[PDB]
């Protein structure tokens, strides 16, 4: 007589292979995926304030390209630049474009405060047929193209102190004519000069006359620069020709704002994590969707799958089949 | 695994045990039966749930960073930006690979361990009334009805009650 | 823990054992007593000293590095300097979190192991003169006075001396 | 009549919670802290040579601002720049200030060797009331403000070969007048130019004439530049106005020296690890005080505490 | 190790066992002999080879990177390049140090475990015909010739055949 | 009577030390080295295409320094620059030398395509005795030194569209005269100017006149610049003096190519991983030879040895 009492454990018909210290592939009863490898293809419009650039880069919205006028005073957590964006104003370059783009994107606002600059002895509000605003010639909204008044272009020496308790971002420029005829016809002097300075720093740009590739009707160019004025400092502008003047300053902020290149459409949903491919869930610790991310995101890794065992070793009963 | 029970002296798992991770099967005068052990099942499940929640302990949050794709060739600064990111990605990929390997080795060992604890706990209960057959089964040297089997499984087995009967069957 | 002794088949710790980490308690004809086991205590202690000294294996030495706070907005170069540093800090923060999780899991298992080792060593010592009660205690089936108890504790217990007396009491 | 022998382990009345692989909070008999999270608030003056900048930036001590004259030829392991520091000489800027500050800080010395430059046909030792030395006008001690002699400023073309076996650091400058009257009054020529070169490098700076915001009474400025001359190389300085000439060179070293921004006072004690908050012990492997450190320091982490178990699981009675 | 066999209740290793990692030594009526156990040897060999091949799983491939040595003093950009590289090297050196430490603790523990598994396997095989002496040796309470020894080593030992003979010697 | 059956494990008389969580030194029966710490001292010429610069830097091969003419038709996976390389043409500097060296090394080719620039009204193919070719004066092969024709140097204004589907690299320069007399003698205008532009960006350089240290007979210099033109973009070059004109473009590729400074000799063998010390095997996951590597390489670590235990604890008799 007697009895038998056998101890045992379960097994499942369909285990999953995982990796361990000793095995590259060994079978357990269950596992869970640690790498997020898919996106919806859409950027969720909440909880971050997403600003679709549409046809406009951030820089073109900053300068005030007319087809970007709709972005005046805009704010964002994430500015989204589309590959369809285009410029449609005066042809320009920004030496250190990437830094200006970065510092504006991080500031998260285009809030612009007009200031009463006094430009004695010059003509203001120059325009071009390459930057149409309505039916007539026009210019970047936030910039003031100064040229000679009557027969003279005086040495300009203007000042704008910062009496506020916030930093001012000033955007300004220098115009490069294509011919000596343009230089003297617009600025009298055969060679211009623009010096912008604060108490601790200064920038001096000398224009160069000559042809650049034809763009939107023009072989001439404008070069864009910027200056930050802290509280208690003062902006001084010194120029005897070729100045592209600011009309005021942009307010600067610090916060969570950034910028992203993406063609993904913006949808009404909720997602903390955004990639150029679209939003992704952040419940997993890793992701293989894109190394470019914004928000509360899983860490990017190279693996497309990583299985964490959630069960014991699966040892099926051996069969004679 | 380190303890030699799962995939060890226990030949295989039971696909028919669908209500628990570890359990008992018995044969006595009243037939055969199967029952899951809740405590051992719970101990392993709590630990796996514990480590799972530590791993998914929610993610870091990043906002403005560096650029990671570039439309122009630039040289030194862009070399460094790419190198910084590639370095970071390689180190995180290494971290992820080491993490799952360590976690999974440990999960196989801890589930192995719970099987062994249940087996040793059962044998201590039986004292001198049973002998270990070596395959996870005890031969019980006395008549053990369903009530007696249940008493073993719920921890209320009084070994003294059957000790005399079992000792005479064992020794001859 | 992996071995099922500490917080396992041993129900709780002894707050009264202040002279060692592991030990013995006995009841016999002469009363009750407690004694710490030095060898098992030291084995766990030596091991914990080992890992503690590895973790405190002292710090690296750095001198001139990069700037990590900035008073002016600059853009691209400063974005990278900040990102390099924030990337470093997250990786070291992860290393620290993982280090203590692995270390502490292992410390609990190794001390659990040393408890189990002492229990197995004792049972082997007693041979057929005792039975495991399942709670970390052995029932000893022969007259075992204080001299007999200390002999078990210091490893000089001759099981053959009591084997006949003990086998007769068991059966 | 038998006996009982119970095997057991100790426990303590109040353990501490630690983290494991499976538990974020589990109780052991004892643990030790791995994150240093406090400081004395003071920088210990040993074992590193600490140089308190007091009122002076490293750059102002380098150029030789008069209230920084006391720092001449100084050396340091760690230069400490204070937030109360101020400049009190001619208003200036340094393009790539951060790199000049870094390369001098890492060199660890202000040792300056005067060299016999000959400046033929110009006046030496120009000064300003914005940079007084005693009651009279003065200038940066290590720079030599050259102006016209009589009514002329000739083209300067001078040479200084490096015949030593070490690198020389030359600090020089360009003066930016505020008006054309200042320009021709000081340098005769209506437009200056400064060219400083070695065999492998060359820099030409054109001064910008015009008004800048008033600083210490002046709307003019000086811009600071530097040139390193290796053994066997040669410094050439070429200018027809607005040169702020070097008086010699700084010796360069390589080593463990650095610079730190801090207002923690300096105390007499011993500590290997320095943060802007003050010295911290380095017995622990991690620290949460400051990512800025100097010396043998625990690694900076985000956690404010991490407990290393030093004992078994605590199972109280 | 965690299991207390190697450098534990087994006092030392056998320098004379050259054909396997674990094995048997016996003394019986026919003399003494030694034999290795293949299955346990394989289990340890297999697992150590597994972890070795995971560790040397081939290397990453990098081509154009950043410069890491510099012939001139430059300041800010060069400070960052060196700091990036120094940061990377310290994090990898830490990874290598931790990897080897974790692997090596585990290699010692798994080999200890395999010794223990063989010992428990043997004892379960012997049932009531043998007693654990506490030093890794079994006292076998019946005449066990060389064929009987082989039967234990190759897993075909029928304990019931000797149970009567062994029980009377034990009790 | 009965029998004894002892379980055991092997040992060796003298094991090897490894590190664990609890021990800095514990002896096991066997271990294997995880850190590659030696090199053969030679760079293996397979499987990567190795190009030995010998006497030439990559930049001097790019410009067409005459003693580097042999590299015109060359390609590489790894360009090797030797510490004995020397320049032997017109004295020059490259602002952002390191970036130009890097982007060329990464392109892996010096393939040069000549374009028919029309330089109206100037003399072409200027040379110097500081850059000898045969018995005469000469110049960088890929650059075209323009000077006045007759008595005039007109405003040069040329364009070159990129209608290919690959990027074009243009190398150009500006000549910095040593005196005003050579300036007007070469370019008529008292001040030169070079503007090179594409649709979205432009570079403007003003030449610098002045005396520099003598190099191969000359105090004057050339500064080297570059411009990449993408498909569908356009190059414009505009200048009224001092232009060192491109003769064409370099075809750019993207790929695995790089550059390394090394004096290790090149040998006939096979090795995936290259360091400046020489090739190293890549069977181990780590290496302590050099943080500079190329190819499928072990990761660089600071430790010179790390032992992975491949056996049990060694407990000798
Ligand atoms: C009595 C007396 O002397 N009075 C003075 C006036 O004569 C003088 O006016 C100028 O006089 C000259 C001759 O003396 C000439 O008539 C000028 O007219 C220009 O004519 C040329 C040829 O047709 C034409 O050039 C074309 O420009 C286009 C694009 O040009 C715009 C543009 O859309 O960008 C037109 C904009 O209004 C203009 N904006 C400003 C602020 O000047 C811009 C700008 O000039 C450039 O973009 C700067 O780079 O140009 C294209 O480039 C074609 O290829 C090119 O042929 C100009 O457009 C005509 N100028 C204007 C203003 O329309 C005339 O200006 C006056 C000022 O000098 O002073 C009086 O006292
Ligand atoms: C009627 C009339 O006036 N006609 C004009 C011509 O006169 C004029 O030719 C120039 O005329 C002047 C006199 O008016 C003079 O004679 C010029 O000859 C130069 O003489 C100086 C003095 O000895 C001599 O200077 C030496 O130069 C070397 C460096 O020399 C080279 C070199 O190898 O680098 C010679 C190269 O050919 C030259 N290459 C080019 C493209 O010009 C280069 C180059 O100019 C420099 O590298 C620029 O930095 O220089 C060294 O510097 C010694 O120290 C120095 O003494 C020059 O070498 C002579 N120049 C030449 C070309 O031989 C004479 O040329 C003509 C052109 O200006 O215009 C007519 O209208
Ligand atoms: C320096 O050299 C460059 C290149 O030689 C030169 O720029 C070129 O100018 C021509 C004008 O002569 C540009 O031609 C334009 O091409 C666009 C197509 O992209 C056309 O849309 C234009 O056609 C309209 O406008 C013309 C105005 O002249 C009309 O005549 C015509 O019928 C159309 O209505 C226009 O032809 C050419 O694109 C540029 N090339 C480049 C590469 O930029 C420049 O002018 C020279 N500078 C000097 C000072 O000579
Ligand atoms: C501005 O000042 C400069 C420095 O004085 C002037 O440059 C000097 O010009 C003279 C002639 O014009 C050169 O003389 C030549 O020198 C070589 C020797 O070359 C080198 O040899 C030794 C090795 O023993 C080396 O250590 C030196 O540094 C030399 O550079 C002679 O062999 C020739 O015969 C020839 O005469 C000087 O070399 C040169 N010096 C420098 C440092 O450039 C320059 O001319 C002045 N500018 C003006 C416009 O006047
Ligand atoms: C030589 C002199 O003192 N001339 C008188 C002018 O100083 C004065 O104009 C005022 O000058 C102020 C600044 O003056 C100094 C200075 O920096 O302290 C005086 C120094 O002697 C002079 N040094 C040299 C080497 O020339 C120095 C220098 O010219 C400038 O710093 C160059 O930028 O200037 C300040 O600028 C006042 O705003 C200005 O009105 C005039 C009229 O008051 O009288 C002169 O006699
Ligand atoms: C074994 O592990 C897998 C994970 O790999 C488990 O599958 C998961 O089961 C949960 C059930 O709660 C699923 O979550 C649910 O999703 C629905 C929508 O899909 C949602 O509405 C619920 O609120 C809940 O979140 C999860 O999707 C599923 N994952 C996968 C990949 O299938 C499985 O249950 C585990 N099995 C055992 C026996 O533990
Ligand atoms: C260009 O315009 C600026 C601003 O109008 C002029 O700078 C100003 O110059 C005056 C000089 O009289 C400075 O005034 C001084 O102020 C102190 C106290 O601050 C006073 O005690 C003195 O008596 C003196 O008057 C004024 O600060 C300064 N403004 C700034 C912002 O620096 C400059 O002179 C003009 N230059 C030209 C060439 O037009
Ligand atoms: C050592 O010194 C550093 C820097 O001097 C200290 O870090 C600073 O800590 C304070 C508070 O602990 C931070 O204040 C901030 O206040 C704002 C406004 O209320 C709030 O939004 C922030 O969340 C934060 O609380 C300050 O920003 C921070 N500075 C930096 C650069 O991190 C550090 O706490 C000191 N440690 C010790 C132990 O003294
Ligand atoms: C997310 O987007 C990235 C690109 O933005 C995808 O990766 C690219 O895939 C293309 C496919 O033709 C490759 O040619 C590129 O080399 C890839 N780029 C990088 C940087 O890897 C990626 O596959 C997308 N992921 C998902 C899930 O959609
Ligand atoms: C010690 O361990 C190493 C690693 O397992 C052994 O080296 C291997 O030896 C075999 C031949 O026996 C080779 O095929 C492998 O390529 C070697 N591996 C490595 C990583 O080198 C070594 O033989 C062992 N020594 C002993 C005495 O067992
Ligand atoms: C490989 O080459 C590097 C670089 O030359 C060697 O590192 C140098 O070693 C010398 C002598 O020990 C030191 O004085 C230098 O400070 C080292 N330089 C650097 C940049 O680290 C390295 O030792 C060589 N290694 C081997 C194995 O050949
Ligand atoms: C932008 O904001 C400022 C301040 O809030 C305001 O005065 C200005 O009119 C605004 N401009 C637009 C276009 O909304
Ligand atoms: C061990 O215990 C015995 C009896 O309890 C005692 O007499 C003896 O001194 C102890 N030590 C040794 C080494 O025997
Ligand atoms: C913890 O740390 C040490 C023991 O190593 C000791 O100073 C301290 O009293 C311990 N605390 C407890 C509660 O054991
Ligand atoms: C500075 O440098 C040296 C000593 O190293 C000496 O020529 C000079 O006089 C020193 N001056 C001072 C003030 O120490
Ligand atoms: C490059 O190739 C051409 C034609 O294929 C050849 O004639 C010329 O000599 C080659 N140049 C070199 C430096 O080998």
């Amino acid at each position: 007589p007697g009895a038998t009492l056998c101890l045992g454990h379960h097994a499942v018909p369909n285990g999953t292979l995982v990796k361990t210290i000793t095995d590259d592939q060994i079978e357990v009863t269950n596992a869970t995926e640690l790498v997020q490898s898919s996106s919806t293809g859409k950027i969720c419009n909440n909880p971050h304030r997403i600003l679709d650039g549409i046809d406009c880069t951030l820089i073109d919205a900053l300068l005030g390209d007319p087809h970007c006028d709709v972005f005046q005073n805009e704010t964002w957590d994430l500015f989204v630049e589309r590959s369809k964006a285009f410029s449609n104003c005066y042809p320009y370059d920004v030496p250190d474009y990437a830094s200006l783009r970065s510092l504006v994107a991080s500031s998260g606002t285009l809030e612009f405060i007009t200031e009463g600059f006094t430009w004695t002895g010059v003509t203001q509000n120059g325009g071009s047929n390459a930057c149409k605003r309505g039916p007539g010639s026009g210019f970047f909204s936030r910039l003031n193209w100064l040229t000679k008044s009557g027969s003279t272009y005086p040495v300009l020496n203007v000042t704008m102190p910062n009496n506020d308790n916030f930093d001012k971002l000033y955007i300004w420029g220098v115009h490069h004519p294509s011919t000596n005829q343009e230089q003297t016809s617009l600025y009298v002097q055969a060679s211009g000069r623009v010096t912008v300075s604060t108490r601790r720093s200064q920038q001096t740009i000398i224009p160069n006359i000559g042809s650049r590739p034809w763009v939107r009707g023009l072989s001439s160019r404008i070069s864009i620069y910027w200056t930050i004025v802290k509280p208690g400092d003062v902006l001084v502008i010194n120029s005897n020709g070729n100045l592209i003047a600011p009309r005021g300053y942009f307010k600067m902020r610090t916060g969570k704002s950034s910028i992203m290149r993406s063609d993904a459409p913006i949808d009404t949903c909720i997602s903390e994590c955004i990639t150029p491919n679209g939003s992704i869930p952040n419940d997993k610790p890793f992701q293989n969707v894109n190394k470019i991310t914004y928000g509360a995101c899983p860490k990017y890794v190279k693996q497309n799958t990583l299985k964490l065992a959630t069960g014991m070793r699966n040892v099926p009963e051996k069969q004679t089949r | 695994g380190l303890f030699g029970a799962i995939a060890g002296f226990i030949e295989n798992g039971w696909e028919g045990m669908i209500d628990g991770w570890y359990g008992f099967r018995h044969q006595n005068s009243e037939g055969t039966g199967q029952a899951a052990d809740l405590k051992s099942t719970q101990a392993a499940i709590d630990q796996i749930n514990g480590k799972l929640n530590r791993v998914i302990e929610k993610t870091n949050e990043k906002f403005h960073q560096i650029e990671k794709e570039f439309s122009e060739v630039e040289g030194r600064i862009q070399d460094l930006e790419k190198y910084v990111e590639d370095t970071k990605i390689d180190l995180w990929s290494y971290n992820a690979e080491l993490l799952v390997a360590l976690e999974n080795q440990h999960t196989i060992d801890l589930t192995d361990s719970e099987m062994n604890k249940l087996f040793e706990k059962t044998g201590r209960q039986l004292r001198e009334n049973a002998e270990d057959m070596g395959n996870g089964c005890f031969k019980i040297y006395h008549k053990c009805d369903n009530a007696c089997i249940e008493s073993i499984r719920n921890g209320t087995y009084d070994h003294d009650v059957y000790r005399d009967e079992a000792l005479n069957n064992r020794f001859q």
